[PDB]
């Protein structure tokens, strides 16, 4: 009926709290927000199901 | 990395001096070497490309305490071995002459180190003990790993598990192609004195293994992925 | 009819008490969501052509112009690892 | 037991250091995890093995009625025990600069996380905003007395 | 405040009723800790650069550096050096950083052939005298002598 | 059916020390991967 909800800190997964990695990651724009949104979409659906 | 393949065909050598034949071994990729001999009759090794002073070569000699390692244009003898005997002028036991080589020419590297791999704590009544070594030569660096384990008298090289810890490392900076091992013959003056020396050799190969670390962080099992 | 039903419910308890894998359709969902996160955390070890996968090694050993071409490989590969995980989870979520 | 930047033999990083239960073999300097990152180290001055654990962290979620309905909000520290929010007080530096929620007085432990700025009430209602683990939150007048 | 954090997370000046995931909190490092081995003598490598004569390149001389403080700056201030070319490290980091085994390979070269000391090159020095790996970690230093 | 996490509180005392050597959930959590709890508890589903 459902599966485990998951949330990801995109920033912490890609960059291990490096600030210069985080400043490079901003060159890629909205992809981290798209991932977060998509996972939030999946997670909210498990309760709906 | 570079391992002894599982269930692989190892050579088992018996050597004996017989009181009143032993051609040089190849050394390709690296060597697993193992022995179970009592009374320290097996000591050390030669490794080299030519062994006759035309090019540099490696010598390792153990004795009753500490090791010497030397890298040199040695002219080795066709039978290199170590003698230790009672010298009456010193009233004690030591080596007479370095009958492993006819000459040592201009050597390039000289090294000395801790004894390693003694017999059991206070010895025991012929319950046995296996000593195991790995010798590897990569990027001009010569790496030594070893272990020993007590073994009950089923048979030597028993089924079970134990991994070799690294023990010594040295950048000999030379080609290796062949090798030999030094016996300690007892040579009791009243002349010579016979003794046997059993040892196993098994060359390693470039291989992938899956290693099972237990919660203590020791390799308690492995799979040879090409067996 | 009651005795047949009462014995048929009895066989459900016996079947669920004896057999290992009858709930495989639910355990497979747990196993796939666990395998996917273990896979995603494995891809942190991957170098993607950088000198190390460990971000702190690069920042211990390089300076702020040649470090960046290492860090950018790791960003590129890790961002692809998340885009793969999230696509696989969006596809799984449609099956669920 | 405190969050620090560390450097062991050039191995820079950030974490809390702790007495490990790990029996390193004498030839080993570093111990490592499934993500290929160092999680234990042998101190080079006194030969003891330290666990490294990353300094405490978590997701944050903000619970709001409509902005046209109110400007007041509640904050969920997701996956956090509320006894660790007394460590998340801005006495040392934290990522969220808005310390004011940390004033508490109405702090509540949900199994989803520590929930702050929302008062827990016994009388159940339909789920308005879902917090998780059976808890929901709503904006309304509470005047039972 | 946490409402303003949602407004920037949503890029909207009005936020409708809901629960919104925002920037993850982290406890920051309280202080900086360094642990190197408490060995004290300055490295003997100055005695190689100041030698009466260097090795010939067909027999290039390799020296172990061990158990010592590698303060490279006072060495770079002992003699003018024409090159520095570090490959696996940046020269600025060499103070903050520790080493497992350090070997100086030392010899004399015509200025033309210094071009072949770079990793993976080809030419008489690199082909037959002295081949460092195409992936070696270290620095090449040279000066007209 | 035996679960790998259910999204409930880990008090950080759970995560440090020995458990990170034996439970993968910690490696996951220390890399920003979080299992969230369901809105209805198993008691709340048993009621329905
Ligand atoms: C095992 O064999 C080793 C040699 O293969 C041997 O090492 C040698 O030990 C002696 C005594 O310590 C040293 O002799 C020198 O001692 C001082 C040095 O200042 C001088 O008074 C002497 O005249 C002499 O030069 C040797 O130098 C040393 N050889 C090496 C290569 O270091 C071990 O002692 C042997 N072990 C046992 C238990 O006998
Ligand atoms: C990993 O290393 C551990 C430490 O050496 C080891 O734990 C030790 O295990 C032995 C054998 O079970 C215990 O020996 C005692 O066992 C019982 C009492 O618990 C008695 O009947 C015995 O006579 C004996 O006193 C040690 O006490 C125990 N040590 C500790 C600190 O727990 C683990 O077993 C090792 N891991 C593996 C996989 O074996
Ligand atoms: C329709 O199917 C029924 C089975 O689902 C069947 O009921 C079974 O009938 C037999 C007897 O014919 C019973 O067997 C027992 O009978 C007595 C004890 O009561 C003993 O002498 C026997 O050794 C044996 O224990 C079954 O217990 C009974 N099963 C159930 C669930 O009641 C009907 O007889 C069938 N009817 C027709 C018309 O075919
Ligand atoms: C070790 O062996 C011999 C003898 O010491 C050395 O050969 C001599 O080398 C010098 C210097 O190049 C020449 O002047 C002689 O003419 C050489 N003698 C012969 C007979 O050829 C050899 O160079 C030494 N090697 C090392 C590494 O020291
Ligand atoms: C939040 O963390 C604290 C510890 O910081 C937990 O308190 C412990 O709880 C157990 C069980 O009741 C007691 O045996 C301990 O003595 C308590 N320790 C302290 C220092 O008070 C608390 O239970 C945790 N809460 C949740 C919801 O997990
Ligand atoms: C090992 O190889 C030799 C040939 O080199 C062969 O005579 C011997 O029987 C082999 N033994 C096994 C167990 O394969
Ligand atoms: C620091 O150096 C001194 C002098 O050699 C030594 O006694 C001490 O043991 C060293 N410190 C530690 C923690 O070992
Ligand atoms: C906000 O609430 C008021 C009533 O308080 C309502 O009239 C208005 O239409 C609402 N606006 C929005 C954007 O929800
Ligand atoms: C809920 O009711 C109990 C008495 O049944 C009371 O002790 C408790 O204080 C109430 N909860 C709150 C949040 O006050
Ligand atoms: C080089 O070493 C000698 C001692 O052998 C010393 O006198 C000299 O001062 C050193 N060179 C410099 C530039 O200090």
């Amino acid at each position: 009926v459902s599966m485990t909800k998951t949330s990801v800190d995109c920033t912490m997964y890609i960059c291990g709290d490096s600030t210069e990695c985080s400043n490079l990651l901003l060159q890629y724009g909205s992809f981290c927000t798209q991932l977060k949104r998509a996972l939030t979409g999946i997670a909210v659906e498990q309760d709906k199901n | 990395d570079l391992f002894l393949p599982f269930f692989s065909n190892v050579t088992w050598f018996h050597a004996i001096h017989v009181s009143g034949d032993n051609p040089v071994l190849p050394f390709n990729d690296g060597v697993y070497f193992a022995s179970t001999e009592k009374s320290n009759i097996i000591r050390g090794w030669i490794f080299g490309t030519t062994l006759d002073s035309k090019t540099q070569s490696l010598l390792i000699v153990n004795n009753a305490t500490n090791v010497v390692i030397k890298v040199c244009e040695f002219q080795f003898c066709n039978d290199p071995f170590l003698d230790v005997y009672y010298h009456k002028n010193n009233k004690s036991w030591m080596e007479s002459e370095f009958r492993v080589y006819s000459s040592a020419n201009n050597c390039t590297f000289e090294y000395v180190s801790q004894p390693f791999l003694m017999d059991l704590e206070g010895k025991q009544g012929n319950f046995k003990n296996l000593r195991e070594f790995v010798f590897k030569n990569i990027d001009g660096y010569f790496k030594i790993y070893s272990k020993h384990t007590p073994i009950n008298l089923g048979r030597d090289l028993p089924q079970g598990f134990s991994a070799l810890e690294p023990l010594v490392d040295l950048p000999i900076g030379i080609n290796i192609t062949r090798f030999q091992t030094l016996l300690a013959l007892h040579r009791s003056y009243l002349g010579w004195t016979a003794g046997a020396a059993a040892y196993y050799v098994g060359y390693l190969q470039p291989r992938t293994f899956l290693l099972k670390y237990n919660e203590n962080g020791t390799i308690t099992d492995a799979v040879d992925c090409a067996l | 009819i009651a005795n047949q039903f009462n014995s048929a419910i009895g066989k459900i308890q016996d079947s669920l008490s004896s057999t290992a894998s009858a709930l495989g359709k639910l355990q497979d969902v747990v196993n796939h969501n666990a395998q996917a996160l273990n896979t995603l955390v494995k891809q942190l070890s991957s170098k993607f052509g950088a000198i190390s996968s460990v971000l702190n090694d690069i920042l211990s050993r390089l300076d702020k112009v040649e470090a960046e071409v290492q860090i950018d490989r790791l960003i590129t590969g890790r961002l692809q690892s998340l885009q793969t995980y999230v696509t696989q989870q969006l596809i799984r979520a449609a099956e669920i | 037991n405190k969050c620090v930047n560390f450097n062991f033999n050039g191995l820079t990083g950030t974490g809390v250091l702790t007495e490990s239960n790990k029996k390193f073999l004498p030839f080993q300097q570093f111990g490592r995890d499934i993500a290929d990152t160092t999680d234990a180290v042998r101190d080079p001055q006194t030969l003891e093995i330290l666990d490294i654990t990353p300094c405490s962290f978590g997701g944050v979620s903000v619970i709001t009625p409509g902005t046209n309905t109110s400007n007041q909000v509640a904050v969920l520290y997701q996956g956090v025990n509320c006894t660790e929010v007394p460590v998340a007080i801005h006495a040392d530096q934290l990522t969220p600069t808005w310390r004011v929620y940390s004033t508490g007085s109405n702090v509540f432990q949900t199994r989803a996380g520590c929930l702050i700025g929302a008062e827990y009430v016994n009388n159940s209602y339909e789920c308005d905003i879902p917090i998780g683990a059976g808890i929901c939150a709503s904006y309304q007048t509470q005047t039972k007395s | 405040d946490p409402l303003s954090e949602t407004k920037c997370t949503l890029k909207s000046f009005t936020v409708e009723k809901g629960i919104y995931q925002t920037s993850n909190f982290r406890v920051q490092p309280t202080e900086s800790i360094v642990r190197f081995p408490n060995i004290t003598n300055l490295c003997p490598f100055d005695e190689v650069f100041n030698a009466t004569r260097f090795a010939s390149v067909y027999a290039w001389n390799r020296k172990r550096i061990s158990n010592c403080v590698a303060d490279y700056s006072v060495l770079y201030n002992f003699a003018p050096f024409f090159a520095f070319k570090c490959y696996g490290v940046s020269p600025t980091k060499l103070n903050d950083l520790c080493f497992t085994n350090v070997y100086a390979d030392s010899f004399v070269i015509r200025g033309n052939e210094v071009s072949q000391i770079a990793p993976g090159q080809t030419g008489n020095i690199a082909d037959y005298n002295y081949k460092l790996p195409d992936d070696f970690t270290g620095c090449v230093i040279a000066w007209n002598s | 059916v035996t679960l790998a996490d259910a999204g409930f509180i880990k008090q950080y005392g759970d995560c440090l020390g020995d458990i990170a050597a034996r439970d993968l959930i910690c490696a996951q959590k220390f890399n920003g991967l979080t299992v969230l709890p369901p809105l209805l508890t198993d008691e709340m589903i048993a009621q329905y």
